């Protein structure tokens, strides 16, 4: 054309940059983006450690030929609404709520219990306008201590409404139901709930199953099958 | 302690407010006149307010 | 108690500030400009569309030459474009992909980049190695880096999620000044043309005018109802405009330390993400969440233009040094040039 | 830091084939378009071949269009110039020049030590009418280069390049596209020109300022180097 | 076999023609208008595919009232000669476009469902409008001889002109039926035999993947598996129950032209053929309900 | 293309009966229907009976209700059982076959507008006495 020689060379550099951008975007396009959220030092460190074995912490792992990228924003300690829109395209949010928090009432000191602290945090995350279509992988980490905690103290001490009996199975079921029922968007997103522990090594398998299910459902919706 | 931290915060807030008070404020009419004068003076050199031809345009051309 | 006495003193000082500003207010900007002619229909047509980003553009800063331009997106890449030819000059991979601010040095030798990694990264564009390498990683902020602007090739001013706007020395990687005094996340930052003062807008619905040399905040500006996400100085360093989540962008002045005008529309109910002034300060361009940008008559508060060419919120917007072309960045992975 | 160590050459019979190899160094060989510039034992510079970044465009000279092949391998950072047919007029010492291309680039920056290939027995014209002028250190002097075709382009940038070849040293870029001084060159060198006829002025002369200066064009790819202008010391 | 045709072919055929025109126009118009509404919102990878199917359906049914009137006037075409050519070409173009768009959407679904890693890296182009454009151009080239050969001539001197297609323009009278058989075989093959195979293999792979992922162990999982398999099999069944009549009867007629089937069977074929065409339009009439309206996201976009 | 030969021509008095049969090769009701056309000596070739989609009993108005045609695809024969010979019925009967139009939307009609350029027989001069 009418371009200069150095001009054509620069445009060639532009095509090379475009090719590298497309290759790197395709590489990032097949990588599952996950968000770590928790009530604060509940089980996030333990779960990320068992799954592997001052800003965002990014943990990368591969399980059954699928690359993961979990972002931990525990150390942000700032206005969440200003950066929560960044993780709009996240495949799923891994929410870690401690079962041991039921008898713990030291959330933000005062007299408010950490179980309800995690409740309102979960409600805010699940009902976010940017998170209306993103599934949540709920994770209850203190299953190895919740048995003794519930055999030594009743669920009512945290739950004024009828908590049923005091056995571990129904206590965990009630906690799971009352953490699942804050979903105002039951039509679109699904709360994947799992009772984990320090000894639990199937957290990575459960995360793989949840993210694969979300991928299948997203593909079904895009294709119109849903 | 936390009470001492609150005392220090109140002291610094009071000092900051005093310093903010002790500056020479001007009149809003004068500030608006200055803004109008700048806009009229540099209006010609604004390619957006005053559209430029194709020759001057480095994007349209 | 003594705390109550100091609170009473603070309230008295706040009342003194308010009544001093009221005494200064004698004639509104609209009242003084009612006799001036209108701008008319400022129809800006998209002259260039920069494609190549594969994620949401979060920041964009024109170079001093008014031809080169850096953009930051959600994928960890900073692309430097030639706006005159739609050419990509450099593509810099990022250690952290979560960035909401990027800066171009007035000399063109360095490019800045920061975000949720809490680290301001300076990349050396002009190197004998032929590639762009990270010159220095400035760390020390306890919040997400929301803005960063170059004073010189060795000094940078950065605002973060914590209520601090640190001033850095690039060579030593040290905070020359912390610039504390805010009570919310600082979201915007505009260096004055003189480059000794700057205004930082935070989530506390207040913009504070700082002093780079003495490390102090001379003036605090209030009036906004909500978070301030965008700040921009007037072409002459005597006024600035703040974009907020209350769908209003207000023009604050430094001399009379009072809001001069409010640029709001009844139909507009979306927040303002980016605000920038055209050359001569007559036109104020505000990027909105309604997927389009509005050009405002800064002297008359009139919606004299709408740049509607984006499929998502206009995350960033800037005007060239010569004032020729404005640029818009959006979450649709496209950056557009208007003229 | 940056090095371009050439290999190959020497005494080879006329008609044979030799593969000149350039061992690149830490300057991101993948992002640079690399050239070959030859120098006869007592003559000027002449562009030979060129390969772009990624081996996209592969341009040669008229005299070596169907006989020379320039090829690159980004791994191992090595550039090749395979010469199939060898006349006795290819007894030049070849230079491997790196060149990057964007808006504010500085093409033809590093030139390489070079190697000598000894063999036994339209295109723009740069004249450089001044071939040898007496010059004393400390005196302001200027050089003149003239183009057959105007080097100004609609992009608004003249494409004249100035190189100073010190005695026994590879050419060093003084100014790329005129009035744009290179990196590591003193400010005493200034450009300026009038589209068709151009000048290069030196404010002060030193011990390292004596040499044979060349003017090059990049407007069209033939890349003609003018006959060098020699500065006789004292 | 001195039998011409069933009497109702001149009474009910125009009625069902008009009725299916009404239903197809209404459904296709509403789905296309809602697709135009939600194109910039849903940003579906196959929104262009359903939009092309809807516009093909509009252009398929618009000229159908011409045949309604033609059959109302027994077997006379009074609309015109060039109008006969235009209607026949439009209907054949829309025929090919509908089939090819259905199989293209099947291919899109397979690429985005079976393998969301590399099959998507090949789907990036079929998701763009270029795939629809090339499919439409290809369909137009296939239907070109319908335009080239369509005419209008009166037969048996009944002063009641029919919308037949001339052949002597390019083809010999002697091998004329051979040329017609070749054209019909090529049409049937390139329009159904291959594209239906792509559609069925794509949906079979999709069903395999869905069955492999979803299991009976989950109460919601089993119901969703049943619903997805049900819609997939309903889609393939509507295709293979709407397109067997027309193409199967035409291929049977072509075979009979070389197999000497009893004359009564031939008369029965030529009499049922308008019903076969009616079923052909009915396919496209219920296609939007089976493709777009079946989507809850499309439904909420409508509402 | 289609080869077809008439059979008949016997001399019959006025009011007689005879079956005129033309056997075709490569002419099926599906593809190539057949027709009957005459030649009185020094006359013009008029139709007798034509097998078309409309009517289907296209017997000539002169011979309506007296001649009887019969097309059989199984035995590729075209019977014409005429009735009541008249001296005017002396004719060289050309049996002719033309292809059938398309089914798509034409209606599977017999192109009798192309009969002249179609496939006529050799013609059989049926002799009639009085």
């Amino acid at each position: 054309c009418t371009l200069s020689a150095e001009d054509k060379a620069a445009v060639e550099r532009s095509k090379m940059i475009d090719r590298n951008l497309r290759e790197d975007g395709e590489k990032a396009a097949r990588e599952v983006k996950l968000l770590l959220l928790g009530a604060g030092e509940s089980g996030k460190s333990t779960i990320v450690k068992q799954m592997k074995i001052t800003g965002i912490v990014e943990t990368h792992f591969t399980f059954k030929d699928l690359h993961f990228k979990m972002f931990d924003v525990g150390g942000q300690r700032s206005e969440r609404k200003k950066w929560i829109h960044c993780f709009e395209g996240v495949t799923a949010i891994i929410f870690c709520v401690a079962l041991s928090d039921y008898d713990l009432v030291l959330a933000e000191d005062e007299e408010m219990n950490r179980m309800h602290e995690s409740m309102k945090l979960f409600d805010s995350i699940c009902n976010n306008k940017w998170f209306t279509d993103t599934s949540i992988i709920l994770f209850l980490n203190k299953k190895d201590l919740f048995e003794e905690k519930i055999k030594k103290s009743p669920l009512t001490i945290c739950y004024p409404e009828y908590a049923g009996s005091n056995t571990y199975e129904e206590a965990a079921a009630y906690i799971q139901c009352q953490f699942e029922d804050l979903n105002k968007r039951k039509d679109t997103k699904e709360i994947y709930t799992h009772f984990t522990c320090a000894t639990d090594t199937k957290n990575v398998q459960f995360v793989f199953d949840a993210v694969t299910d979300v991928i299948i459902k997203n593909n079904l919706k895009d294709c119109g099958l849903f | 302690s936390n009470n001492t931290a609150s005392i220090a915060q109140a002291r610094k807030l009071v000092e900051q407010l005093k310093m903010e008070a002790n500056i020479d404020r001007i009149k809003v009419s004068k500030a608006a006149a200055d803004l109008m004068a700048y806009c009229e003076a540099h209006a010609k050199e604004d390619p957006l307010l005053t559209p430029v031809p194709a020759s001057e345009n480095p994007f349209r051309e | 108690s003594e705390l109550d006495q100091l609170r009473q003193e603070a309230e008295q000082l706040k009342n003194q500030i308010r009544d001093a500003r009221k005494a200064c207010a004698d004639a509104t900007l609209s009242q003084i400009t009612n006799n001036i002619d209108p701008v008319g229909r400022i129809q800006m047509r998209t002259r260039r569309t920069l494609r190549g980003h594969l994620a949401k553009i979060y920041a964009m800063h024109w170079g001093t030459d008014s031809r080169l331009l850096v953009s930051a997106s959600q994928d960890g890449k900073l692309i430097i474009w030639d706006s005159y030819t739609t050419n990509k000059v450099h593509a810099i991979p990022l250690r952290s992909s979560w960035v909401m601010t990027c800066a171009y040095a007035p000399s063109g030798n360095y490019v800045a980049c920061g975000g949720l990694d809490n680290i301001c990264s300076i990349y050396n564009l002009k190197t004998r190695e032929g590639n762009v390498r990270v010159s220095r990683e400035l760390a020390g902020h306890t919040g997400y880096l929301s803005c960063c602007r170059f004073l010189d090739d060795n000094q940078i001013v950065t605002s973060s999620g914590d209520t601090t706007c640190a001033l850095w020395d690039i060579e030593t990687g040290q905070q020359t000044t912390t610039f504390t005094g805010h009570t919310g996340d600082v979201m915007s930052l505009s260096l004055a043309p003189d480059t000794r003062l700057f205004v930082s807008g935070a989530c506390d619905a207040s913009a504070k005018l700082w002093d780079v040399r003495e490390g102090m905040c001379r003036q605090t500006f209030t009036g906004h109802e909500s978070d301030i996400n965008a700040i921009c100085f007037f072409p002459n360093g005597n006024a600035f405009a703040t974009g907020s989540d209350d769908a209003t962008c207000r023009l604050f002045d430094l001399r009379a330390d009072q809001e001069l005008m409010t640029y709001s529309h009844d139909n507009i109910i979306c927040g303002i993400t980016s605000v920038s002034f055209s050359k001569s300060g007559r036109l104020l361009l505000a990027g909105y969440d309604d997927f389009n940008c509005n050009v405002w008559d800064a002297l008359k508060a009139d919606r004299a233009g709408v740049l509607a060419g984006h499929d998502n919120r206009v995350s960033c917007l800037g005007v060239t040094d010569d004032g020729m072309a404005v640029a818009t960045g959006s979450w649709d992975s496209f950056l557009k040039i208007w003229n | 830091d940056v090095q371009l160590v050439e290999s190959g050459g020497g005494l080879v019979q006329p008609g044979g084939s030799r593969k000149l190899s350039c061992s690149a160094s830490g300057f991101a060989f993948s992002s640079f378009g690399m050239h070959w510039v030859r120098q006869a034992p007592e003559k000027g510079l002449e562009w030979v071949a060129y390969i772009s970044s990624g081996s996209g465009t592969i341009y040669y000279a008229d005299t070596v269009k169907g006989r020379f092949t320039i090829s690159r391998d980004d791994p191992k950072n090595t550039l090749f110039l395979q010469m199939t047919s060898l006349r006795s007029e290819d007894t030049a010492m070849y230079y491997c020049v790196r060149s990057i291309y964007y808006y504010g680039s500085s093409p033809f920056d590093f030139w390489g030590q070079g190697t000598t290939l000894t063999v036994s027995s339209s295109d723009i014209v740069m004249t450089q009418a001044t071939s040898s002028v007496p010059v004393t250190p400390g005196e302001s002097v200027s050089i003149s280069c003239r183009s057959s075709k105007s080097l100004l382009h609609s992009n608004g940038n003249t494409y004249l390049y100035w190189f100073l070849q010190r005695p026994g040293q590879s050419p060093q870029l003084l100014i790329y596209r005129m009035s744009n001084l290179a990196s590591g060159v003193p400010d005493r060198f200034s450009g300026s020109g009038s589209g068709t006829a151009f000048t290069l002025t030196i404010s002060r002369l030193e011990a390292e300022d004596v040499g044979v200066y060349y003017c090059m064009q990049h407007l069209e790819y033939p890349l003609t180097f003018g006959a060098g202008t020699k500065l006789e010391l004292k | 076999c001195e039998y011409t045709d069933w009497k109702s072919s001149g009474a009910l055929i125009p009625a069902i023609y008009m009725l299916v025109f009404l239903l197809g126009t209404t459904g296709n118009g509403l789905v296309l208008w809602t697709v135009f509404r939600s194109s910039r919102e849903k940003r579906r990878s196959a929104d262009i595919f359903i939009a092309s199917l809807a516009v093909a359906d509009l252009t398929f049914v618009v000229t159908l009232p011409l045949w309604a009137t033609y059959t109302y006037r027994d077997y006379d075409w009074p609309f015109g000669t060039f109008f006969c050519k235009l209607s026949s070409y439009l209907i054949f173009v829309n025929m090919y476009a509908s089939v090819f768009c259905l199989t293209g959407l099947s291919f899109d679904r397979y690429l985005a469902i079976v393998r969301p890693v590399a099959n998507a890296r090949l789907r990036l182009r079929v998701s763009g409008a270029v795939a629809t454009a090339v499919l439409w151009v290809l369909a137009a080239l296939l239907a070109m001889p319908v335009m080239v050969l369509r005419t209008t001539g009166d037969l048996e001197n009944t002063t009641k002109v029919q919308c037949y297609m001339d052949y002597s323009m390019v083809a010999t009278v002697s091998s004329e039926w051979a040329w017609e058989v070749g054209l019909g075989v090529s049409s049937t093959t390139v329009g159904f035999v291959v594209p239906f195979t792509i559609m069925l293999t794509c949906y079979f792979f999709i069903a395999q993947t869905i069955a492999g992922h979803f299991r009976k162990e989950r109460i919601e999982g089993l119901r969703k598996r049943r619903r997805l398999l049900s819609i997939i099999v309903v889609l393939v069944v509507t295709f293979a129950l709407c397109w067997m009549p027309y193409h199967l009867v035409k291929t049977l007629y072509m075979l009979g032209s070389l197999l000497h089937w009893p004359c009564d069977f031939d008369l029965f074929l030529m009499n049922i053929f308008p019903y076969c065409t009616c079923i052909s339009y009915v396919n496209s009439c219920l296609n939007p309900f089976l493709y777009a309206f079946f989507d809850p996201r499309f439904r909420q976009a409508c509402t | 293309q289609v080869q077809l030969v008439e059979s008949g021509g016997g001399s019959v008095q006025s009011g007689g009966s005879l079956t005129l049969s033309c056997a075709a090769s490569g002419s099926t009701y599906s593809s190539h229907c057949m027709g009957w056309f005459r030649q009185a000596p020094g006359k013009e070739r008029e139709g007798v009976a034509l097998m078309t989609r409309s009517r289907g009993t296209s017997y000539a108005d002169s011979v309506k209700g007296r001649f009887t045609i019969s097309q059989d695809n199984t035995k590729n024969i075209l019977y014409l059982q005429m009735n009541s010979l008249k001296p005017e019925d002396t004719a060289m009967y050309y049996c002719a076959a033309v292809p059938r139009a398309g089914i798509e939307y034409s209606g599977a009609y017999c192109k009798w507008n192309m009969k002249d350029s179609g496939s006529w027989g050799q013609g059989t001069q049926v002799t009639v006495s009085s």
